């Protein structure tokens, strides 16, 4: 077919080629690598390549599939590591003796030998089926039915053969669709293109939330199923004990964990640390590896499969949304895959426009989270899902004010903050109140104040209070403090109440990393009435010192009461809670008089 | 490589045998037999970098620096003390105190041959004066009391002839 | 093999496309002197090389070139350490032959167990402010950051001049269970600076243990480079193949990275922006790529890149986009460092998130991070404190600020002072910090937890 | 506290002895075991110049390496060069090269081998010719001395470790 | 100071009584086998590699 | 050989050039204009033009040497002006009556119309040899012979024949070497390309102690015999007065003095200045300028010169340090040369870095910073030498961030500081600790403060104090007088006069001498005596104004203390600052009771 025309860096060039699209995937060299043609001019293809370069000559065979380059979807997703293409490491790892995947060695995207539980859905001899439709189930982890059988979309007919329950294979066909014809056979794994987005039926609103076990976060703006947020890092501020922190505390029914670019030791250490750990949604074994999968790729991978990761979790994000079951998308990061992009258009000589970034990166990456949300699912059955997108961002053009972060910072919904600053005084993730917004709090505060909602309230006057403590620190330091008013200073000492207990927090423990929405409501509620009732009280008559030795044991009792965790009572609301209003009410009408 | 050795064995061998033509130091020349070997016979540069190259002679050229500069400093220590003569046993003591020695250039024994060397070095190059005739005479008897004292003692003379001899250089014509 | 021309390092040849990527190649002068060089790109019925020692002496129909017909592989063997080598092929380096057992890719073609393995055990080069700041564990890529106008090459020669000390201290404080090896990478540097730091090794009495490479400034960046990976492979090949642990100095990245801004200059890439190319984020991991931890739990590698920044920003290409490789990052001192005091650091950017997760248990206490978080926390609240009452005076700094202004000059000058050769345990650093830190009452902090604050102040 | 540092400096000057022995025993092992590579190879050079005295039995030697340059030139003209003792057995299976090149590909036919007057030397080279193209833009060097010296690169791991493991 | 005065022969001393007796049996087992690793590469390099 | 095919810009293109080289110079055109080939592509050679030429018509025929562009080594250097080409400016001034470069000359290497006197070493008949022995010496200074007869580099064999003494010229050969065979003939003058370095024999470790004659200089970080030192600054900071005081009062063996691009006036008046003067070396008949190499470079002058005017320095300095005697190298400025090779990669069409400077700038300067230091003499004698390389550095722009000064100032070990705001008091260059540093500086305070010198309690103190000045100014120009206390006026006054003591150089009376680290050492003494005096004289009850008033006339004496000369009644000690200990402890003690 094509011949290896010339070869440099990780990209091969390959000309002879006619009739090839930008998507099709082609074997490279004469030990049959995998990879991709991304771009062609004339007869020349340049096709990126998941492995390294070395000893590739001219003059190789170069011969196409036929078809475009995607990942597997099927059973055996589940306690499986991928690097970029969903390729088994585990078994490189035995074969091969190494870490990093070589040039010549080659894998499926799934098991083959390993056998699963078929059983039929709700269609039989001469049913209607279409794209996305539900057809079967497979039994694998049995903690909790994950593994569901899908039809391949852009695919429709009437069910011939209907196969019964039993034992089957991942090499065997057990549904045959006919339309106008036998199309093709179909079995328990299916194709689709990493390239190419899933489609649906229609789109709705989110009208559910997400605890993501985050008290500052879910006490700052309430949380969604399927929106989409921004976290801005800095290399070491604290941006993977809140990445393990959100996907140990994410109860969704499936984790998709994409990678484009880390260290490497934050791969093996969140792998290791999956399968010995227990979520909010824990199990008897397995909580966190059967329900989760792991696609990871490191700096010292290629950029092909860096590249192609965000395509292969966004993928595997919206297979698992169109299952019908809430999943959530944790990306780490997309400076990574614009880093990628970045060195494959240095490689190729494409002018940046990004400020030493490519031009294209601000529309791929707002692509990339317009792919993620709730909606209705494709299919006839029409079932509910949602996605939700966690995809950390960091500057990587020079500035904070570059056009990567602008355009991320743009098109997303949710605003997370975190500062390097107020990281290093214990105090990770600190979250900026004069650059969090929130869009979805009209639509959740409907549900969410429906069943029991206060944190508007609470919420706005903490942010409030959040910039006053911020102007008044900052006009204090600024102008010299010579004396201070008893309502800015109250103010002040209740913001550093809120920021300690709740922008304070950890990754590694669930007695002071842990706290429900009720009882995190419950003492938002319990902070701003007592904001309220120092703020009443002194304007009344009063000290500062008066108002703090009135409080009393109401402060040590509020701040004290974020180390504890959910063990008494019959429900997520406790009882120290509710007995603190009575004493706060005491002691706000002790600390007037 | 192989002709920086050599040439530094041919070097050595020619300042081994312009230094004691006499046969009188046995304990520096021991050392120095496999180079004065090399160069007792006739031979051209390819033999001895074929014969050092195939491990048959001394190769390393960090070592045979600093052991040709150790023999070059007695050379220099020994040729700098003319006319008076110096004994054998004290330049054998000698060179073995200033090879046991962990810095040969960093001591005050190469400060005062380099400062002899100076002041001879000075009055080799001058007319008759006096100035000349009194730093010749303090250089002579400077020479003749490193000579027979040696350079390992740190006597108050050789420090005080040396200390006139600089603050002497040190002046002017006026 | 006839070359067409030559324009800088990089030669253009006229020939079939018969040899691979990565190539060899001898080419033959008319002087007498015949080099060796490496295909950087292959085209069709052209090849790109560079030549590895100089460019002069190259003609057009005089000159004439030859392919070796094997790839660059720099021979790794168990008698490397104790001796001096060089894998550029010169006669002032100890010989130019290392004549090893094994020959070993540079880029790791063979194998590469690395990014699958946690850490376990912690290291420590006898520094406790360093230690103490940030948590460095076996196998984690541990960077320390150096600016323009400040003693660097001090800094690199008192790390390697603690290296070989600590070893002993590791095995009674159960942080090594097997035997430790040097490695030593320089590409780039001056012979001055690398003579003071093998003269510093031979004096200290670890040059048994550990091995040199020495990588001159006068000879392609394509060399210098390739010595990283020709060292990071001896160190992983040793690391691996004898069960060891194997720590790697690689100094500078700033010659690395001025080496990889001027290449690429007759080839069909293109440099970004500031003069380096796009793709140095693949050419610095790829340096990084055979670092971390082994697999099947045989032995560990660690490396300890030191990069000077030029412009003295955060913002560069270099320490932006190895501080993504690594964990963190460790910012040095320059006004420290006019002061009189070494190692001069500041705690105030430099933070490690896998610092809790990489410590162990029995060579390290729990509450390491605790005081780390509360020292930095003062810190930073000595330095907004020092600015704030720089300019108005004494009337915007309160009492926590001027215990946090005294407890960053006493934490900065006695901390941070400290030797060259001296070493000492997790236990003595942390006493000094939690000796350090009782200059604040225990009503002004909340980075730490009562229970292990109240035991310990 | 003076006699202490004076101790101290005094002491610590062992290390350089104690580095330099342990250096130059190192070296002097490897200095043996490389006098011993450079015999076996030099023994390995003596059976291969003696292999290359033959008249009849080392054509099919030069007329497989002359068809291993041939078959990685691929070109339809090409010059041989070769020594004064093996321009004759050449030009007596000239042939045999054209027909045992032309067995085994068939992107390009060789119709002529030019034998010039250019001879090599034989206290350099023994035994081995040298391919080139017509144009003398591209040289293979096909002798047996740097097949073996560039085989040696590789061959001297094995022999290492098979002789002193 | 005696004991670095005297330290100064036993770089030779150390170094050739160190390794002394490897040299010539690693040189009388290595030429024992030569014949092998000797028809090994006269036969490699009578073929193409 | 070759013919011109066009000519674009400062850069020629000569086709059918086959046998030149890289770097190789030659002569293009019938002007005979100095050129070097930069690049070449098939069989035409791209040969860039550095001399001025308005008359070079296309079609010219071009002469190539066959060599590299060099320098000679050999006697005759000392006592001349040669350009950076190897062109005398001597023979052009007398021949061609113009001080400057014509447009378009033709003359020798060295000067053949003066001999020298060749005298034999301990070389005989019979006897081995190898290059860089002392195969002879020619008589050139009055106190010793400067121009040592060696072989060249690569080159060894057996003397067959040995010339006699006597007088003899630089074309005649004298030697002959017998090897293998009639190699070929010998004679008193050698070339060396300026492309290659030369080889040594060994490497040391730089810890001697460099005695340049500053007393700001060495008291607050002298530099070592082997180092590398960098100073930056704007126009105005006294490069030629510290390159020519550094030259007259250096005591080394040689001087090398490299211009890379000058006004004019400068390298006359340094030229002019340096024979007029009188070496403090013990040496007369012009001592400064029979041992001081002057290279001529003007602003307008070639690129060839300029750029290769470091190289030809830095291989008559390895040249000079390879004879056995240490040189020490004063070039300013490497901006012109960086400027330089900018202007040539624009001209090029090169790809920049940045600025418009080229990325082969650090290794181009590091290799010549590599080229120089310290360590064992390279020949069969084995001699001793030392090449201390010291260049200042420029901004292009007027900003510090350019790559030449990060460079410099990054490769470099030694750093010297210059102030603008002190350059304007007449202190320049003035800097004690805040803008400059040398690892160097405990080794050679170790190693000079052994047995005279007692500099580091001193260098320590005084080290502490300026830097305590500079935030005492800044605190009392920011805050006011009023909240510092008496410490930091006497530490503020004690700043002042010594950093107009030691960073001021220029006279009111006239040129300051030459002062060693003893002379400095009772002023450092003085200054810190006094400061320890008035600190601890404040503390029994003291005014500022009675102990200022009672130091009276030593500051006026310490200032005029640099001007007198030295040896005035001892070489460690003086007479004259034995007085201010007296005088400030009677001050002392009448200012406490």
């Amino acid at each position: 077919y094509g011949a290896i025309y010339s070869v440099s860096g990780p990209v091969v060039i390959a000309e002879n080629m006619i009739g090839c699209a930008m998507y099709e995937l082609v074997k490279v060299g004469h030990d049959n690598l995998v990879g991709e043609v991304i771009r062609i001019d004339g007869d020349k293809a340049t096709i990126q390549v998941y492995e390294e370069t070395a000893g590739l000559t001219v003059g190789d065979p170069v011969l196409r599939t036929g078809k475009p380059l995607s990942v597997e979807l099927g059973p055996g997703l589940m306690e499986t590591i991928y690097d970029g293409i969903q390729r088994p490491l585990k078994a490189i790892k035995e074969e091969s003796q190494s870490i990093y995947i070589p040039r010549g060695i080659d894998t499926p995207a799934l098991d083959r030998t390993i056998k699963w539980q078929f059983t039929p859905g709700k269609f039989q001899v001469g049913d209607h089926i279409s794209g996305g439709d539900i057809y079967g189930s497979v039994f694998e982890n049995s903690l909790i039915s994950s593994h569901k059988i899908l039809l391949p979309p852009r695919s429709r007919g009437t069910i011939t053969w209907i196969a019964p329950a039993g034992e089957y294979t991942l090499d065997e066909k057990i549904l045959e669709v006919e339309f106008d014809g036998k199309k093709s056979d179909f079995t328990l794994y299916h194709t689709w293109p990493v390239r190419v987005p899933r489609p649906v039926t229609e789109k709705l609103s989110a009208d559910y939330p997400l605890l993501t076990g985050q008290r500052v976060l879910d006490a700052l703006f309430p949380c969604v199923q399927g929106g989409t947020t921004c976290i801005p890092g800095a290399f070491g501020c604290g941006k993977t004990v809140i990445s393990q922190s959100l996907s140990k505390y994410s109860n969704s029914d499936a984790i998709i964990y994409v990678g484009c670019g880390e260290r490497g030791n934050e791969m093996a250490e969140v792998l290791m640390e999956f399968p010995e750990l227990y979520t909010e949604m824990s199990g008897t074994k397995e909580p966190i590896m059967k329900r989760t999968t792991l696609v990871a790729n490191t700096s010292n991978m290629p950029v092909a499969a860096r590249e192609a990761s965000i395509y292969t979790g966004i993928t595997l994000a919206e297979y698992f949304r169109d299952q019908g079951k809430n999943v959530s998308m944790i990306a780490d990061s997309s400076s990574r895959w614009a880093e990628a992009l970045r060195e494959i258009s240095g490689r190729l000589g494409e002018m940046p426009a990004d400020q030493g970034f490519p031009a294209y990166l601000g529309a791929k990456l707002a692509s990339f989270y317009e792919r993620a949300g709730k909606a209705v699912a494709l299919g006839s059955p029409d079932r509910t899902g949602s996605v939700s997108i966690v995809a950390a961002v960091s500057p990587a053009g020079g500035d904070f004010s570059d056009p990567v972060t602008t355009a991320t910072l743009g098109i997303t919904q949710v605003f997370w903050g975190l500062d390097k600053k107020l990281a290093q005084r214990k105090h990770f993730p600190s979250i900026n109140t004069s650059v969090s917004y929130s869009k979805y709090t009209n639509v959740l505060n409907k549900f969410y104040d429906s069943n029991y909602p206060e944190f508007p309230v609470l919420r706005d006057r903490m942010k409030e209070i959040l910039s006053n403590a911020e102007e008044l620190e900052q006009v204090v330091q600024l102008v010299g403090k010579s004396a201070l008013s008893d309502s800015d200073k109250i103010t002040l000492d209740v913001a550093t109440l809120i920021k300690e207990d709740f922008l304070q927090q950890n990754g590694y423990s669930t007695y002071d990393a842990f706290c429900p929405i009720w009882k995190t409501f419950d003492m938002m509620r319990a902070f701003i009435s007592y904001h309220d009732e120092a703020q009443k009280a002194v304007a009344n008559g009063a000290n500062w010192s008066k108002l703090a030795d009135s409080t009393g044991d109401v402060k040590h009792a509020v701040s004290s009461s974020k180390f504890f965790e959910p063990s008494r009572g019959e429900k997520e609301v406790h009882g120290e809670f509710e007995k603190l209003l009575s004493t706060m009410q005491e002691r706000f009408a002790e600390s007037t008089d | 490589y192989h002709s920086q050795v050599v040439g530094k064995i041919g070097y050595i061998a020619r300042c081994m045998q312009t230094i004691d033509p006499e046969n009188n130091l046995k304990k520096i020349r021991e050392d120095y037999q496999d180079v004065l070997i090399w160069a007792e016979k006739n031979y051209r540069f390819e033999e001895i970098l074929e014969a050092s190259k195939s491990g048959k002679c001394p190769n390393d050229l960090d070592a045979l620096s600093r052991r040709s500069l150790i023999l070059l400093e007695l050379l220099r220590l020994v040729s700098s003390i003319s006319p008076f003569k110096m004994k054998l046993d004290l330049i054998e003591s000698q060179y073995e105190k200033m090879k046991q020695h962990v810095n040969l250039w960093k001591s005050d024994y190469h400060v005062k041959l380099n400062q002899l060397n100076q002041l001879t070095d000075y009055l080799k190059n001058a007319a008759p004066t006096p100035k000349n005739n009194f730093l010749r005479a303090m250089t002579s008897v400077l020479q003749m009391q490193i000579a027979q004292y040696g350079i390992t003692e740190d006597n108050e003379g050789i420090n005080q002839l040396f200390k006139l001899g600089l603050h002497l250089l040190a002046m002017a014509n006026e | 093999n006839t070359v067409s021309g030559v324009n800088g390092p990089l030669v253009i040849l006229e020939k079939v496309k018969f040899p691979r990527y990565n190539e060899i190649v001898n080419l033959t002068l008319p002087d007498g002197t015949v080099r060796q060089g490496q295909v950087l790109e292959i085209r069709g019925d052209r090849a790109i090389v560079q030549v590895f020692e100089g460019t002069s002496g190259i003609d057009v129909k005089k000159t004439t070139v030859e392919f070796t017909g094997e790839s660059l592989r720099i021979p790794v063997s168990e008698d490397m350490l104790g001796r001096i080598f060089d894998g550029s092929g010169r006669p002032i380096d100890n010989g130019p032959k290392v004549f090893a057992e094994d020959y070993l890719d540079i880029n790791g073609s063979p194998i590469n167990p690395y990014a699958r393995i946690y850490p376990e055990e912690m290291i420590s080069t006898g520094v406790s402010a360093i230690d103490t700041m940030n948590s460095i564990a076996r196998g984690q890529k541990i960077p320390i950051f150096s600016a323009s106008g400040l003693p660097h090459n001090e800094i690199a020669a008192q790390i390697c001049r603690q290296a070989g000390l600590v070893r002993p201290t590791k095995d009674v404080h159960d942080g090594h269970e097997e035997n430790f090896s040097i490695v030593f990478a320089a590409m780039g540097v001056n012979l001055e600076t690398a003579r003071f730091f093998k003269q510093d090794f031979e004096e200290n009495g670890s040059l048994e243990r550990t091995s040199l490479f020495l990588n001159l400034a006068n000879d392609p960046t394509i060399e210098r480079i390739i010595t990283p990976r020709l060292a990071l492979t001896t160190a992983e090949y040793l690391a691996y193949q004898t069960e060891r642990h194997v720590l790697t100095i690689l100094t500078d990245m700033s010659s690395y990275a001025d080496a990889l801004r001027e290449v690429s200059a007759a080839r069909e890439e293109v440099p970004g922006r500031r003069g380096y190319p796009g793709y140095m984020y693949t050419d610095l991991s790829t340096i990084y790529e055979r670092a971390g931890r082994v697999e099947g739990r045989n032995g560990s590698i660690t490396q300890i890149p030191i990069l000077t920044m030029p412009n003295d920003d955060i913002t560069h290409p270099i320490p932006d986009l190895t501080g993504y490789i690594t964990e963190g990052q460790i910012f040095v001192d320059r006004q420290l460092h006019n002061k009189g005091i070494y190692p001069p650091i500041n705690v105030l950017p430099s933070l490690s998130r896998l610092m809790k997760s990489a410590i162990g248990e029995g060579m390290t206490r729990k509450d390491h991070g605790d005081v780390s978080n509360q020292l930095y926390a003062k810190y930073a609240i000595g330095k907004d404190a020092a600015a704030m009452k720089a300019v108005v005076g004494e009337e915007a700094l309160s009492i926590e600020d001027k215990l946090s202004l005294e407890f960053l000059e006493k934490f900065e000058k006695t901390f941070i002072t400290q030797g060259a050769y001296e070493d000492r345990t997790v236990f003595e650093s942390l006493d000094q910090a939690w000796s350090l830190l009782r200059i604040y009452p225990k009503e002004m902090l909340n980075r730490i937890s009562p229970k292990i604050l109240d035991e310990f102040y | 506290g003076n006699f202490k540092s004076k101790l101290k400096k005094a002491m610590l000057s062992q290390q350089i002895t104690k580095s330099t022995i342990a250096n130059k025993m190192r070296l002097k092992v490897l200095s043996a075991r490389e006098q011993s590579l450079d015999g076996i190879f030099e023994e390995t050079k003596e059976k291969l110049s003696g292999i290359a005295n033959n008249r009849d039995e080392y054509k099919p030697i030069l007329q497989s390496l002359i068809v291993e340059a041939l078959l990685k030139l691929l070109e339809p003209k090409a010059i041989v060069k070769a020594l004064e003792r093996d321009v004759d057995l050449i030009e007596s299976m000239k042939d045999d090269i054209m027909r045992e090149y032309g067995e085994k590909a068939q992107r390009a036919p060789l119709e002529e081998i030019v034998i010039s007057n250019d001879y090599l030397n034989k206290d350099l080279v023994s035994g081995g010719v040298v391919v080139s193209n017509a144009s003398d833009k591209i040289e293979i060097n096909n002798t047996l001395e740097e097949r073996l010296k560039l085989l040696s690169e590789e061959a001297l791991p094995a022999i290492r470790l098979e002789l002193y493991g | 100071e005696q004991k670095n005065a005297g330290g100064v022969g036993e770089l030779e001393k150390k170094a050739e009584a160190g390794v002394q007796g490897e040299l010539a049996e690693i040189k009388k087992i290595a030429e024992k086998k030569k014949d092998d690793v000797v028809k090994i590469l006269i036969e490699t390099v009578i073929k193409p590699s």
